[PDB]
């Protein structure tokens, strides 16, 4: 089982 | 130890970048065009895996937040900070054993860059290698450009770097 | 003109995975505008341009815990996934002592001791002459990232080699169980 790397996601700014 | 996930989108050039960094070293970077994770070291792919498609998802958010802020900041352009080119060698030069010329670009923005290796004036793509733009605590950028070469006594190499904020294309000579 | 937006999620491991510090930074054009600091627990705007965001993202509780779990979901996770090839990487340094100048039997000479290839950066490179630790004139370059996961360093020793003495550069690095050494007897 090849381990996976988790990516964080940048929150969207308001307009 | 510090692991940092960096990503950016340069509005004019519509260029973007997704990457992971460990103590000043790229773990990998997602190749936007091919949607494939490009590990710094091949051995890395063998121990872990990353889903490249999520990167392209994220850049979509960046591009967005980019268009927002660009407006929210009344279209202020970024101040071009010139690069600090430096040509060195992978290791000490010895005439028999082949070596690797390293052209390091440091402390600059925006990410757009234009390096070239010139062997005795003419450019040598014969072996060229490079990295994407890497982050720095002062949030400026690093970047490496390689040229495996065979130690000579008649060849003179210069790493010609170009940057928007840079009067003339600065060349950075080197020779045994 | 150009325009840039750049995000950064940071995982600060203090003493292994004992304590971790997640940081979600948002930067527009070299200016950081908002940030989620694990130690704080809530979005805080660094500049007044990034306050509309922290303000909103803070109202959304879903967004909050979302980022809050990242000290484990993402920080500690990725550490353990990569600790192998990164945190435990050890690469053999290559020591090479050599005079930067082909000087006379006795004149102002610089003895370059180039330590290359190692990883991690932590290292010691000491200069000696006939047994005494020559502290008085080292001229190092410091760590230099080569970009390919290996460092290097050139610690020179400005010394007038007397025609009848030897210089030694004893190197110590975590990847080795004993120091790598190179002796250099006056040419
Ligand atoms: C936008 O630019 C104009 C002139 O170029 C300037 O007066 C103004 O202060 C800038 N932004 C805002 C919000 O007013
Ligand atoms: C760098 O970019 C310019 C466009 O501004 C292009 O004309 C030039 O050929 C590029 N240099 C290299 C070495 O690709």
């Amino acid at each position: 089982p090849v381990s996976k790397m988790r990516m964080a996601t940048p929150l969207l700014m308001q307009a | 130890h510090v692991i940092i996930q960096a990503e950016f989108y340069l509005n004019p050039d519509q260029s973007g970048e997704f990457m992971f960094d460990f103590d000043g070293d790229e773990i990998f970077h997602v190749d936007m065009a091919k949607k494939e994770t490009v590990w710094r070291l091949e051995e890395f792919g063998r121990f872990a895996s990353f889903e490249a498609q999520g990167a392209l998802a994220n850049i979509a958010v960046d591009k967005a937040n980019l268009e927002i802020m660009t407006k929210r900041s009344n279209y202020t352009p970024i101040t071009n900070v010139p690069p600090e080119v430096t040509v060195l060698t992978n290791s000490p030069v010895e005439l028999r054993e082949p070596n690797v010329l390293i052209c390091f670009i440091d402390k600059f923005t925006p990410p757009v860059v234009n390096v070239t290796w010139l062997r005795n004036g003419k450019p040598v793509t014969t072996g060229v290698s490079e990295t994407v733009f890497l982050p720095r605590e002062d949030h400026l950028f690093r970047k490496f450009h390689y040229l495996p070469f065979l130690p000579s006594t008649e060849d003179v190499y210069d790493c010609r770097v170009e940057h928007w904020g840079l009067d003339e294309p600065l060349l950075k000579h080197w020779e045994f | 003109p150009r325009f840039l937006e750049y995000s950064t999620s940071e995982c600060h491991f203090f003493n292994g995975t004992e304590r971790v510090r997640y940081l979600d930074r948002y930067f527009h054009n070299q200016e950081e505008n908002v940030r989620f600091d694990s130690d704080v627990g809530e979005f805080r705007a660094v500049t007044e341009l990034g306050r509309p965001d922290a303000e909103y993202w803070n109202s959304q509780k879903d967004l909050l815990e979302q980022k809050r779990g990242r000290v484990d979901n993402y920080c500690r996770h990725n550490y353990g996934v990569v600790e192998s090839f990164t945190v435990q990487r050890r690469v053999h340094p290559k020591v090479t002592v050599y005079p930067s100048k082909t000087q006379p039997l006795q004149h102002h000479n610089l003895l370059v001791c180039s330590v290359s290839g190692f990883y991690p950066g932590s290292i010691e490179v000491r200069w000696f002459r006939n047994g005494q630790e020559e502290k008085t004139g080292v001229v190092s370059t410091g760590l230099i990232h080569n970009g390919d996961w290996t460092f290097q360093t050139l610690v020179m020793l400005e010394t007038v080699p007397r025609s009848g003495e030897v210089y030694t550069c004893q190197v110590e690095h975590p990847s080795v169980t004993s120091p790598l050494t190179v002796e250099w007897r006056a040419r």
